[PDB]
């Protein structure tokens, strides 16, 4: 049990380091990279405490470091700040989602599952807020938010055994939609239309995923919880 | 009392010394809890006071109050941590140990929060914060009884990062890169210590636990290495650039030497060596890209050769699979070849060219002597031997093309044959299948011929 006590202070320390760098720094790209690496580096402690796969965690950390190197190389080249920030955020998003997806497999216990879900939800909400604060390009911000929300929906769906393809299809559609939004932006299309299309596709995607989850379920109180979660997602 | 001082004292150095006195004395009061030797508190107090007096004198000499503040707070954090850890040693009670550790964490938090306001220099402020956070994590980690060597090594890493940061601040670099370096390495260190603690609680086997240290040392080293070249690319002074290159190379080499000494598993050590060789080679090549006087270039080459040999020698001391060892030392040697070739392209006079060509030829020859001294099987030794003969050929001819005149060329004409003969003769003393041995000696008889024919072509 007490391993949770260890992980708590470890994570708090990592967050403090992130904040200190955020205030002390004087260059946006470096600040983004610092926080990006710190958050993922921290999450591994919680994953390890639950008994997650160690090799997967190490690989995820390596991937985060590689993303940071790529972004630093681009910024030294004088590349656009917006693209680099979006790339770093998206890489962190997939990495953290992968860690959560590995952790979800560790055990059948509802209690551990609830703990994992809560951890993932808190991290996702904080990340969405931070990205909304940093990214200036409208389409980039919108797509970041949509990707985060969709990933959170998939994470929740895992807790009830819903089909994985029900999530994968929405992820593919969302990736196609974000690529389409970037293409329309490059095509000179009106921004408002791109944002509307993105949000509408995201809405239908999350709706379909949640509906499939509700169909797959057979527990009343589980259905009530799913309804509450769907309401929260729609509100956001 | 410290609050009043920090609120109302008008001078930064005076405030720093005031809060340092308050914090040290309050740490002593905390230490009074459980009978730990009073001499420890006396020593910490005396160190704090003498350092404060020295800083005040330097300020009276016109030195920067910011540097004095950073030094004073560094000493304060060190003293608080040392006292708390010694208190942790004075008892066997688990609950007492974790309570003491929580109080020590609170103290570290307080000292760090106090530091962030007083320190005006962004780089020094970042460094102080990193120092405090690292020491806090380590002092806490001791509570559960993990080996102290790992914590000491992590402290050493943090300290080396701080040393590099202060050196670059003296160099006058852009503050953003340095702040990123400090905070990034601090995060890596903190998460590494936490992960090790987690493994300890889980009661993992040491063959598993060691892996995390290798994972951490690689990233930390590469993280500092990457920062070095970013900073160096914006400098303009040759002496300063060479100083940065040599200093960082030496520091990274020392850290890897320590880590390789500590770790105690085969595959982990193999991978760690494989990564470290590349890290140092890349840093050396990056430094070599910038111009220098011939002697400055020669010093850079000499340092790199010393480092790669030193690491390889370290691995030789360790039990490890024969084939993996051969690949490691063969692969390492190839890196020396490349940097030797890259450096040779920049020279413009025979004296340096001949000296470097001979030096690398000897160095590359030497390493194989050690590897062959412990190879476990004939086939593994043979393959490594063939590669060695081929390697020295590439070094020889690659130099020959740039060589100026026969009066110089005679030295390589002699030394290449000498090296080939030494390698072949040393390989002849080992036990191996005669048919393979004949082939190996045949290749030696072959390669020297072309070297002589190319040399004959003035």
């Amino acid at each position: 049990e007490e391993l949770r006590e260890i992980a708590e202070r470890a994570e708090a320390d990592m967050r403090e380091i992130s904040e200190l760098a955020e205030e002390l720094v004087e260059d946006p790209v470096y600040a983004v990279a610092v926080r990006g690496m710190a958050l993922v580096g921290a999450a591994g402690v919680f994953a390890l405490g639950v008994g997650g796969p160690p090799e997967v965690l190490e690989e995820a950390r390596r991937r985060v470091e590689e993303a940071a190197r790529e972004a630093l190389r681009k910024y030294e080249e004088g590349a656009d700040v917006s693209e680099l920030v979006a790339e770093l955020i998206r890489e962190t998003s997939r990495q953290i989602a992968e860690i959560a997806e590995a952790t979800i497999k560790a055990t059948d216990d509802p209690e551990v599952l609830e703990e994992i879900s809560e951890f993932a939800e808190e991290r996702s909400r904080r990340l969405s807020e931070y990205a909304e604060r940093h990214v200036t390009n409208p389409i980039l911000a919108a797509t970041v938010v949509a990707l985060a929300e969709v990933l959170s929906a998939v994470v929740r769906a895992r807790s009830y055994g819903a089909p994985e393809e029900v999530g994968e299809k929405a992820v593919k559609e969302v990736r196609e939609a974000s690529e389409e939004a970037l293409e329309r932006y490059k095509k000179g299309e009106d921004v408002s239309e791109l944002v509307a299309e993105l949000i509408r596709e995201t809405s239908r995607q999350i709706a379909e995923i949640a509906e499939a989850t509700i169909k797959a379920t057979d527990d009343p109180e589980v259905l009530e919880e799913i309804s509450e979660f769907a309401e929260e997602r729609s509100r956001r | 009392l410290s609050e009043y001082a920090e609120r109302h004292v008008t001078n930064p150095i005076l405030a720093a010394t005031v809060v340092a006195l308050a914090e040290v004395l309050s740490a002593v009061v905390r230490a009074r809890s459980y009978g730990a030797p009073e001499e420890v508190g006396e020593k910490a107090v005396k160190e704090v006071r003498e350092a404060s007096e020295e800083a005040l004198e330097r300020y009276k000499e016109g030195a920067d109050e910011s540097e004095l503040v950073a030094e004073v707070m560094t000493a304060t954090a060190e003293a608080v941590g040392e006292i708390a850890e010694a208190t942790i040693e004075a008892t066997d009670d688990p609950e007492k140990r974790r309570k003491i550790a929580e109080f020590a964490r609170e103290k570290m938090r307080r000292i760090r929060e106090l530091a962030r306001k007083l320190v005006e220099d962004p780089v020094l402020a970042a460094a102080v914060a990193a120092r405090a956070l690292v020491l806090s994590a380590a002092v806490f980690a001791k509570a559960y009884g993990g080996p102290e060597e790992y914590s000491r090594l992590m402290r050493r890493w943090v300290e080396k990062a701080a040393e590099l940061a202060r050196r670059a601040r003296r160099l006058g670099a852009d503050e953003s890169v340095l702040v990123a370096a400090l905070m990034r390495v601090a995060a890596i260190a903190v998460t590494a210590i936490a992960m090790m603690t987690v493994m300890g609680v889980q009661n993992a086997p040491p063959e598993e636990r060691e892996r995390i240290l290798a994972e951490a040392t690689e990233m930390i080293a590469r993280v500092l290495a990457e920062a070095t070249r970013r900073v160096m690319k914006r400098l303009e002074d040759p002496e300063a650039a060479a100083e940065l290159a040599l200093a960082t190379i030496e520091a990274i080499t020392e850290l890897f030497v320590d880590a390789l000494e500590i770790i105690r598993s085969g595959e982990v050590a193999s991978r760690l060596a494989k990564s470290g060789i590349e890290v140092i080679a890349e840093l050396a090549e990056a430094a070599i890209e910038h111009i220098d006087d011939p002697e400055q270039l020669k010093k850079i080459v000499k340092k790199a050769a010393e480092a790669i040999k030193k690491i390889v020698e370290e691995l030789i001391k360790k039990d490890v699979e024969d084939e993996l060892l051969a690949e490691v030392t063969s692969e390492g040697n190839r890196k020396l070849s490349r940097i030797t070739s890259k450096a040779l392209t920049k020279i413009k006079d025979e004296k340096a060219a001949a000296e470097l060509t001979i030096e690398a030829i000897e160095a590359i020859t030497e390493n194989f002597l050690l590897a062959l001294e412990r190879i476990k099987d004939g086939e593994v030794a043979a393959k490594l031997a063939e590669d060695g003969l081929l390697e020295i050929y590439r070094l020889a001819v690659s130099g020959i093309e740039h060589i100026d005149n026969p009066e110089e060329l005679e030295k390589i004409v002699k030394k290449t044959e000498e090296a080939v003969e030494r390698i072949v003769e040393a390989l002849e003393k080992k036990d191996v299948e005669p048919e393979l041995k004949e082939e190996v000696e045949e290749l030696g008889k072959k390669l020297v011929e072309i070297v002589r024919k190319l040399a004959e072509r003035k």
